[PDB]
């Protein structure tokens, strides 16, 4: 439900709006179904999840002078 | 994108635009020119 | 028989500003045209697919704004990060690298934000990438560019110390690399002071960001 | 009609922002991820490197560029004639301060003694227009002498 | 009739001053006037830098300089003949006017 | 609606002429002010000037 607050309508309040029937998870994965404000959803171990998307693996480059 | 733009241009021939019928041969089967020209001009305005 | 040859040089950090995405907007064309009244909406149905064409077209524009913002920033395969020790051969990226105390933007990347600036069925949709995720991609692009030359675009981000990277950059413009090493402290001071003029320019006048502020306006 | 007008202007405006993206996506892939050879694509001067910075609804490039800055005049010749051989510079250009002849790199004054290392031979001194006579030092000569 | 045509900011006699400055830079100073400084260089030495830019090593220019100059002079002469003998070359410009 | 049709086609035509003005600004930078190693960008053959 775009732009609403869930009080007006397994429920999650994204910055895009109230998302109903997607399980919020603390993990991050590549984006799959894009929602908004960094949230993406996907079908995974099955059920629909929603998460903050990963931009990629973190990599400290092994620099020295 | 081309197929859905063109199927939408074709589906817009089924639309009344405020005319008494969607089909121009039915307007010309029902009405004399002093009124059929008003109905046809709604279809021209819409289709155009 | 006369040629002029430069006995000295200057390193200039010329800024360029490019717009990349609009504010994603969608207008609920039935509630805009014909709001809160079925007595009107049954008349709008006589225009047929028109209101679907306008929602389709604004949705096409709106997904292109995510596509543009991904095509520009998401070129880096994985999020590179800089070392703790900023040993970059005398060059000073602290004004362009992210500040962890802050919204984790760099210093200049914050001046660029401070310089720049509805219920009738109108909606403004969020971008897919948060402005803080854009600041992670520009950090990763920049951490690759500082610690690993161009080779983070071509393949694995092979490290190379920065005073050897700028010697490859000098060799790439037909200036023999000893010209860098013999001038490295001067080149560092020219770069660092030229970066300082970017803060002073962006702090002093809004007129630089005219391309972005025009797209907002 | 006022909504059709707005979304028509908005399709045309989105097309020109998609054309400043692609331009910004190739300045990203060429100026940042590489070193573009393309004159004035990555800022005025010869391109060294660029740093992207985020901006609201855009991107900003800090194009680091080398600009040559304090020119001196010199006399020059396309080749030097030696013992009937014409010598041409490899990567450099010949210059003189009026008394001595040097080969230098082209984008920074770096006078070097002219030798068979920094020059290559072709033909003879008759063909080249504007060739000048000079010594070429042979790096082997003092070693073969001792 | 409500319709109007506004003048260009740069008059045609002032565009022709920029095209003159661009080729007078190019002819006297190579590319370097793009990189800030208009460094003079004699033209048969600029063409030796431009022959290096295509992997033809520069003694090929000097050993053929009269031929290369005559081929350029002849080739640019044929542009006057082409643009005099037909109008059909400017199809893009006459089309944007049409 | 005749003016909106004319202005819409001038807006589209101006984007077409600007795509050509950006191309001309690019050829002027990369082929007058420079030399191009970009094949077929500045005439057939290897570009000189
Ligand atoms: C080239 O120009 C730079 C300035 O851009 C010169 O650096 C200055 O040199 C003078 C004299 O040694 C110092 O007093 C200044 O402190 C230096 N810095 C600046 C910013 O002026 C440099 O000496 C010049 N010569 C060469 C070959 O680099
Ligand atoms: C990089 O440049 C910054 C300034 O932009 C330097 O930070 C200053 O450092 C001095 C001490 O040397 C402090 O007194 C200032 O308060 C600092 N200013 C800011 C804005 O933090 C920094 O030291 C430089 N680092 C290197 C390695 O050159
Ligand atoms: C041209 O360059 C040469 C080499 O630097 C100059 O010759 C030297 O001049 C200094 C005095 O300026 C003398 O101490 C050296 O002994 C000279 N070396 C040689 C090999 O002769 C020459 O003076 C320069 N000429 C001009 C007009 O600048
Ligand atoms: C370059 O040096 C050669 C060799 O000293 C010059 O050739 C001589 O030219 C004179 C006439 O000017 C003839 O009488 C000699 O017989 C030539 N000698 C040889 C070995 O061929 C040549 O003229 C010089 N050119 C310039 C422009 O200085
Ligand atoms: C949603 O509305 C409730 C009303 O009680 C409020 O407590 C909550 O803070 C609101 N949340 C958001 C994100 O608007
Ligand atoms: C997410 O993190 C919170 C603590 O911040 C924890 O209570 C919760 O169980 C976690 N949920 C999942 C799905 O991991
Ligand atoms: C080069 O010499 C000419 C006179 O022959 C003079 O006009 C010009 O300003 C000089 N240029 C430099 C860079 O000294
Ligand atoms: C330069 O011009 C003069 C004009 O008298 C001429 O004598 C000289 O040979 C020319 N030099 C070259 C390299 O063409």
């Amino acid at each position: 439900y775009q732009d609403v607050n869930c009080t007006e309508v397994n429920v999650f309040q994204t910055r895009a709006g109230c998302l109903i029937g997607a399980e919020h998870v603390n993990n991050s994965y590549e984006c799959d179904i894009p929602i908004g404000a960094g949230i993406c959803a996907s079908y995974q171990t099955q059920s629909i999840i929603a998460y903050t998307m990963s931009l990629g693996a973190e990599n400290s480059v092994a620099y020295s002078n | 994108q081309n197929a859905q733009a063109l199927n939408t241009l074709v589906k817009q021939l089924s639309s009344n635009f405020g005319a008494i019928s969607s089909v121009l041969n039915d307007i010309l089967s029902r009405l004399d020119p002093p009124e059929a020209e008003v109905q046809i001009d709604r279809l021209i305005t819409g289709r155009l | 028989n006369s040629i002029a040859i430069p006995t000295n040089f200057t390193i200039s950090v010329t800024t360029e500003i490019l717009p990349v995405s609009m504010t994603k907007t969608s207008v609920d064309c039935t509630m805009y045209i014909c709001g809160d009244s079925t007595e009107c909406s049954n008349l709008l149905l006589q225009y047929g697919s028109f209101c679907t064409q306008l929602n389709r077209a604004l949705t096409g524009i709106a997904v292109e704004q995510d596509k543009n913002t991904q095509e520009v920033f998401a070129q880096v395969k994985q999020i590179y990060k800089t070392p703790p020790i900023k040993d970059f051969g005398g060059f000073n990226f602290s004004q362009i690298l992210p500040d962890p105390s802050k919204s984790k933007r760099s210093f200049i990347e914050d001046l660029l934000f401070n310089k720049v600036t509805k219920f009738n069925g109108l909606t403004v949709l969020p971008p897919l990438l948060t402005d803080e995720m854009i600041a992670q991609y520009t950090s990763a692009l920049l951490a690759g560019t500082i610690t690993s030359g161009w080779t983070f675009g071509a393949g694995a981000a092979l490290q190379i110390p920065f005073a050897m990277q700028m010697a490859y950059r000098f060799n790439g413009i037909g200036v023999t690399q000893n010209v860098l090493y013999e001038n490295q402290k001067l080149i560092a001071n020219q770069f660092n002071s030229a970066i300082g003029k970017i803060q002073d320019s962006l702090s002093s006048t809004a007129s630089a960001l005219g391309k972005l502020q025009d797209v907002v306006n | 009609q006022s909504l059709q007008t707005y979304v028509t202007q908005q399709l045309i405006r989105a097309a020109e922002i998609r054309a400043s993206a692609n331009l910004a996506a190739t300045k990203m892939s060429e100026c940042v991820l590489g070193q573009s050879k393309r004159v004035d694509f990555c800022g005025k001067g010869y391109h060294l490197m660029s740093f992207p910075q985020s901006a609201p609804h855009g991107v900003v490039f800090l194009h680091v560029t080398y600009v040559p800055a304090q020119e001196k005049n010199f006399t020059t010749a396309p080749a030097i004639c030696h013992d009937g051989k014409a010598h041409f510079p490899r990567e450099g250009v010949f210059v003189s301060n009026g008394t001595h002849w040097f080969v230098t790199q082209r984008n920074f004054y770096e006078p070097q003694i002219i030798t068979t290392d920094n020059t290559f031979v072709s033909g003879n001194c008759d063909v080249v227009i504007g060739i000048v006579n000079n010594t070429v030092y042979d790096p082997l000569q003092p070693e073969l002498d001792s």
